[PDB]
């Protein structure tokens, strides 16, 4: 596991940032022809306007800081969300997705020590809701 | 220009093909023959011999064989000559020219892992080559790295939870009934409505009505009254000669074998119950991702309205709060081999395949190590 694209040189700072939360959301895509993982979005997002950053129509890959209180604690945790609308992609724009995802987790991982809390996979979004997003970071 | 070949050998057909293709090139039996007694057989050509299409044709003159079982290879000498048929027959390629990604089954031994990466370089002296699980291409083609894959193909069907890229061995069912299974019993009932198919000229025949006609109902015993007391569901089939037979109820009693297997005897949990058996089998906590995302593939899940009967099973079977689906993509039939095809023509993956290098250094298991 598995197929390691290139991140480029945008998308690492913005990565980096995010780690330092210098930044809350960092949005990646792929560069299907290239082979290539690109920086598509860092627009300031808080959970309420989160489903709006999630495209209808291509697969993205998604890093977002999701500042919230659990149990006493005021915690900001990384989220990492794989998002997939289904068949407005091609066979091969899901296998790339698919199939990059695990090596860019493990760069991020070991080069900014970034702590990814949680991983989900979703369709569109509206799925992203305050109690959906609580549940999968904290479950019972 | 060097180009990747990618094999999905399976136990009844083998997909091979071309990385970057976006359907596999040969599409033939995995059948190997071998004269069927001793001393001198009449028209047995020059050849101790023979593969695929040509093993059917000569069926009564050879000893026919499956090297795949259930996904498994049992057979290797029988198995080298299908791989060798692959690339100088059917493919018209010299192995030791070409980087060759070859599939995987569920519950594979690791030794059989390494024996097949063995013969790769030994016997066909592949530059490089490459190993990956069926069931895992198909779910990364469908776009997720998490679910559970039901893979049901022609002698096998199997039920698969993957978290992350990775099969969980633990909770993964075998069911043995697939395809060839679902010909015969179409020929029984077919010949028990009066009709003759015994045969494997007709076997041929039965094959393609299945492939054509067969559905899946919704609810079987609403479709068997339906059928009983009107003819209103019953499609005409075109012999290849000329006569018109007609199929009636059998068009939905054949697949319904799948969930209803005691249909050929066999004391078995149907492939809605095994998937949710697999299910329940993981964490209590992936269990939610594995409902939402149930994948199909391979030839015998291309059944119309399969995946609206799974919904209505689990569904039937799941905490009534469940989020279920079944993801039934229109390429499932060869997701494996597409998958493979995307893989192995990245520039990116010329670093990924194991080398001669790293084999001879080595040796047969690098195979473990390096892909996954
Ligand atoms: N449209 C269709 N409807 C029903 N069955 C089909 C259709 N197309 C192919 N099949 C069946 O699917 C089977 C072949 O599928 P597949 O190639 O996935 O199996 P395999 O890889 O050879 O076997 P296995 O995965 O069990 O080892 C055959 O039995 C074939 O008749
Ligand atoms: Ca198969």
């Amino acid at each position: 596991q598995g197929v390691a694209f290139p991140i480029s040189r945008d998308a690492f700072q913005a990565l980096e940032k995010l780690s330092k939360k210098q930044l809350n959301y960092v949005q990646l895509e792929i560069d299907i022809k290239n082979e290539t993982i690109i920086l598509a979005n860092t627009e300031n997002t808080e959970l309420r306007d989160l489903p709006k950053r999630i495209p209808k129509d291509s697969a993205r890959y998604h890093f977002f800081l999701y500042k919230h209180s659990h149990e006493g604690d005021y915690l900001e945790s990384v989220v990492f969300i794989y998002s997939m609308p289904g068949y407005t992609c091609s066979i091969r724009e899901r296998m790339l997705y698919s199939s990059c995802k695990s090596p860019l987790l493990e760069i991020v991982e070991r080069q900014l020590q970034m702590d990814v809390i949680r991983k989900i996979e979703i369709d569109n979004g509206d799925e992203l809701t305050a109690d959906f997003l609580y549940d999968e970071v904290h479950p019972k | 220009e060097t180009t990747a070949l990618v094999c999905d050998n399976g136990s009844g057909l083998v997909k091979a093909g071309f990385a970057g293709d976006d359907a596999p090139r040969a599409v033939f039996p995995s059948i190997v023959g071998r004269p069927r007694h001793q001393g001198v057989m009449v028209g047995m050509g020059q050849k101790d011999s023979y593969v695929g299409d040509e093993a059917q044709s000569k069926r009564g003159i050879l000893t026919l064989k499956y090297p795949i079982e259930h996904g498994i290879i049992t057979n290797w000498d029988d198995m080298e000559k299908i791989w060798h048929h692959t690339f100088y027959n059917e493919l018209r390629v010299a192995p030791e020219e070409h980087p060759t990604l070859l599939t995987e089954a569920p519950l594979n031994p690791k030794a059989n892992r390494e024996k097949m990466t063995q013969i790769m370089f030994e016997t066909f002296n592949v530059p490089a080559m490459y190993v990956a699980i069926q069931a895992v291409l198909s779910l990364y083609a469908s776009g997720r790295t998490t679910g559970i894959v039901l893979d049901s193909g022609d002698g096998v069907t199997h039920n698969v939870p993957i978290y992350e890229g990775y099969a969980l061995p633990h909770a993964i069912m075998r069911l043995d009934l697939a395809g060839r299974d679902l010909t015969d019993y179409l020929m029984k009932i077919l010949t028990e409505r009066g009709y003759s198919f015994v045969t494997t000229a007709e076997r041929e025949i039965v094959r393609d009505i299945k492939e054509k006609l067969c559905y899946v109902a919704l609810d079987f015993e609403n479709e068997m009254a339906t059928a009983a007391s009107s003819s209103s569901l019953e499609k005409s089939y075109e012999l290849p000669d000329g006569q018109v037979i007609t199929i009636g109820n059998e068009r939905f009693r054949c697949p319904e074998t799948l969930f209803q297997p005691s249909f050929i005897g066999m004391e078995s949990a149907g492939i809605h119950e095994t998937t949710y058996n697999s299910i329940m089998k993981c964490d209590i906590d992936i269990r939610k991702d594995l409902y939402a995302n149930n994948v199909m593939s391979g030839g015998t899940t291309m059944y119309p309205g399969i995946a609206d009967r799974m919904q209505k099973e689990i569904t039937a079977l799941a905490p009534s709060t469940m989020k279920i689906k079944i993801i039934a993509p229109p390429e499932r039939k060869y997701s494996v081999w597409i998958g493979g095809s995307i893989l192995a023509s990245l520039s990116t993956f010329q670093q990924m395949w194991i080398t001669k290098q790293e084999y001879d250094e080595a040796g047969p298991s690098i195979v473990h190590r390096k892909c996954f």
